[PDB]
């Protein structure tokens, strides 16, 4: 499992710092470009946060779609192939992934919507099966399935006669193995530990970023008007000098996190798009890059602000 | 002539029931574009442009001819 | 060889006009520069701001004012102008670490995709990779990835083995195919049929366990040599 994107937020600096004042907002004009160079910061995030998910998932020209007649030689994918019976068509395992996961502050919606994503990972996963890998290097080539696996063995050095001669017994070692996941997905809320914790850390910051509005910073009060209301412009300067300082200094502390954390996601996003390119669409030769053991293929599955590979 | 998105109230562009590739991404899948009386239109984008492959357990497709591209990076 | 030369050469030409008439091809490099300049400007202008202090210029706070004024005033400048740096500095460090991540990517492409031939799919650009030509650009590098993209398909009927005598045969390299009479082994990524002889195949066991096997005569290279 990997994170891919983090929640696109946006914070209007002006309003956070100075909520609702013509007074307060007249001091903040003096501190200069700060406010205006934050909103540029928090955008550069929100841009790329949609560039990530663009790069991971959509590597494919066209949306393929499965044939309605499923015969793969005994390999049973109905687990991972999507479900017409949901409103948004998400294969079984895709849904467990959803359930198991738990002042000027906006949150923007993601460009690609958690339904659309499910079309991609229902394309890759559906062009992986019929077309072999050749859809990554060109336009997909239908090839029988079990005449693919014979070409994902030669990749690991086992010669293909080890397939057709074992074919059945493999299918069960497969068809079973897929089954265990569900439990291990349903039994273990620590399967998702990665994604689960990202989403926390964000909402952990805001709850800290929000409580800041309650702080004295040495000023008389955390209600920005009760200063203003009670106390006079030649006085409330200093008192509001502090809050504007602190509440500002409390942004930068937050803005700096995001830039640091977002760069982290940005790094984990590339790792995905490298798997998703090499692992999914290819057969990866990089020992233990795609998971322990000689690697055969991999099936992407979307998860909220994340992606889950079955290797 | 006002549209109601998931992202917000979008004023000044005419909804379209087609779906084309994205041009100016707005939010929640709604991509605006200028195509024609040329009026800014806003339309749910096609993720890719749909295809389907004819898969049958005995049938294979082998390219008979190739190309050579050159792709800047 | 000759055809391929052209397909190469033409593909070279188009690159020029993919550039000469389009500046937005350089968007990446174009941004890295802007964001830099976009900092300094934003940094420079911070000199003009008063940070609450009673003037922008230091001298004019120096001159006009009594030190016990100037002191308390000059702080606000400093503390402001100081803090403006730490912003500007941090932005660099964060940004300059991003470059470092994209330098370490080129130094990889340079090593693998140029000096070698990369097996990593779509690391060198869409399609099977052949070679790469670095070209320098201002504060950045531009690769010409010459890739191999297959084109014109033909369907075929394919079967994973062949019973000849009841042993199987599996193709040694690349699939079996048939166009409807003459089975053909072939290499996978390009269509070059060949009649099936033992050099193409290697026997494994006997039929039944194979699933989808098909009859045929797997030709014998030796046998005609025995006409004597
Ligand atoms: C493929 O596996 C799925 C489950 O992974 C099987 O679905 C079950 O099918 C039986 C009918 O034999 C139903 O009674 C069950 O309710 C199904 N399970 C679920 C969770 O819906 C399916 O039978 C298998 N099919 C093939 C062709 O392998
Ligand atoms: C190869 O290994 C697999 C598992 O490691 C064996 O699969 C099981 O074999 C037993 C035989 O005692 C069967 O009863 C089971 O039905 C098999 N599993 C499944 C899922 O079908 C397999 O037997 C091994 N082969 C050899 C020759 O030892
Ligand atoms: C293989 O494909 C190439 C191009 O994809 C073909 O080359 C072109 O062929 C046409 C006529 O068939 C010529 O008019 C073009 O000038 C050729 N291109 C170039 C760059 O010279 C080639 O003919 C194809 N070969 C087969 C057997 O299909
Ligand atoms: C399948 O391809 C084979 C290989 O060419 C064809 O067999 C030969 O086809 C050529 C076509 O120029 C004829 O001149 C030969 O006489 C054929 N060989 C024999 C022994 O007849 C075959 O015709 C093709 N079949 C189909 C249905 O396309
Ligand atoms: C390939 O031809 C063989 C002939 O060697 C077929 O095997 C025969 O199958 C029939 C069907 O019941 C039996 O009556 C014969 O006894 C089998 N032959 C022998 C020698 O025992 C086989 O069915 C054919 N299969 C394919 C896929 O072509
Ligand atoms: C989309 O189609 C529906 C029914 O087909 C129609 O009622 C609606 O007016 C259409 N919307 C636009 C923007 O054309
Ligand atoms: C292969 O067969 C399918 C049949 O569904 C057809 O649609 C497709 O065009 C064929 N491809 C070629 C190259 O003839
Ligand atoms: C392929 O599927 C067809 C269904 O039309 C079936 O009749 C045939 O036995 C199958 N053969 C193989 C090799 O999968």
């Amino acid at each position: 499992i990997l994170p891919v994107s983090m929640t696109k937020t946006s914070v209007d600096c002006t309003m956070y710092i100075c909520g609702d004042s013509t007074e307060c907002s007249n001091l903040l004009l003096q501190y200069g470009s700060f406010c205006t160079q934050l909103n540029r910061a928090l955008t550069g995030i929100a841009v790329e946060q949609d560039k990530n998910t663009q790069e991971v998932f959509a590597q494919v020209k066209q949306i393929y779609k499965t044939p309605p007649i499923k015969d793969f030689g005994g390999f049973n994918f109905s687990q991972i192939l999507p479900d017409p019976s949901k409103p948004s068509k998400r294969s079984f395992i895709e849904d467990l992934l959803f359930n198991k996961v738990t002042n000027g502050l906006t949150v923007l919606p993601p460009l690609l919507t958690d339904e659309m994503i499910a079309q991609y990972t229902s394309a890759l996963l559906a062009g992986t099966i019929t077309s072999g890998w050749t859809f990554g290097a060109g336009a997909a080539l239908q090839i029988p399935f079990a005449m693919q696996m014979a070409y994902r063995f030669n990749g690991i050095g086992v010669t293909q006669n080890v397939l057709y001669e074992n074919q059945k017994l493999i299918a069960n070692q497969f068809n079973s193995a897929i089954g265990k996941i569900q439990d291990s997905l349903s039994s273990t809320a620590s399967a998702l530990g990665k994604l689960q914790d990202v989403v926390n850390q964000n909402a952990q910051a805001l709850n800290t970023l929000v409580k800041q509005l309650s702080s004295n910073f040495g000023a008389i009060s955390s209600v920005l008007n009760d200063i203003l209301s009670r106390l006079d412009p030649p006085e409330a300067e200093v008192q509001i000098d502090r809050l504007i300082t602190g509440r500002l200094q409390s942004l930068q502390t937050y803005v700096t996190q995001q830039l640091i954390r977002a760069a982290e996601i940005r790094a984990s996003a590339n790792l995905a798009a490298t798997k998703m390119s090499e692992c999914v669409l290819g057969q990866s030769k990089r020992v233990d890059f795609c998971g322990k053991g000689y690697h055969l293929m991999s099936f992407p599955q979307s998860a909220p602000h994340g992606v889950v590979f079955l290797h | 002539n006002v549209f109601q998105t998931r992202a917000g109230c979008l004023i000044g562009a005419e909804h379209v029931n087609n779906s084309y590739e994205c041009d100016i991404p707005i939010g929640a899948g709604i991509c605006a574009s200028y195509q024609t009386s040329q009026s800014i239109i806003a339309y749910t984008m096609s993720l890719g442009a749909e295809n389907s492959v004819a898969y049958s357990n005995n049938s294979i497709a082998i390219p008979t001819n190739f190309t050579i591209s050159v792709t800047t990076e | 060889q000759k055809l391929i030369a052209n397909q190469f050469n033409s593909a070279i030409g188009k690159i020029q006009d993919s550039l000469s008439s389009t500046a937005s091809a350089l968007g990446k490099l174009q941004d890295v520069v802007n964001q830099n300049a976009q900092a300094l400007n934003t940094l420079v202008k911070q000199l003009s701001s008063n940070f609450g202090a009673i003037s922008s210029v230091l001298n004019d706070i120096l001159s006009r004012l009594d030190p016990p004024e100037a002191e308390v005033q000059i702080d606000r400048l400093i503390t402001g102008r100081l803090q403006s740096l730490q912003t500007y500095v941090t932005q660099q460090l964060i940004r300059a670490a991003e470059i470092r991540a994209s330098a370490n990517l080129a130094a990889t492409k340079m090593s693998e995709c140029v000096l070698g031939q990369s097996k990593r799919v779509d690391f060198c650009g869409k399609g099977y990779h052949l070679m790469s030509f670095p070209q320098s650009a201002p504060h950045g590098v531009v690769f010409l990835h010459v890739t191999y993209v297959p084109a014109q398909e033909k369907n075929f009927t394919t079967a994973p083995a062949i019973c000849h005598d009841g042993k199987a045969h599996f193709p040694r390299e690349g699939v079996f195919v048939s166009n409807g009479t003459h089975w053909f082994v072939t290499q996978r990524n390009f269509y070059e049929p060949q009649i099936i002889t033992t050099d193409n195949t290697f026997v494994s066991g006997n039929c039944d366990v194979v699933i989808g096997i098909v009859n045929n005569t797997v030709y014998d290279p030796l046998q005609p040599e025995l006409d004597s």
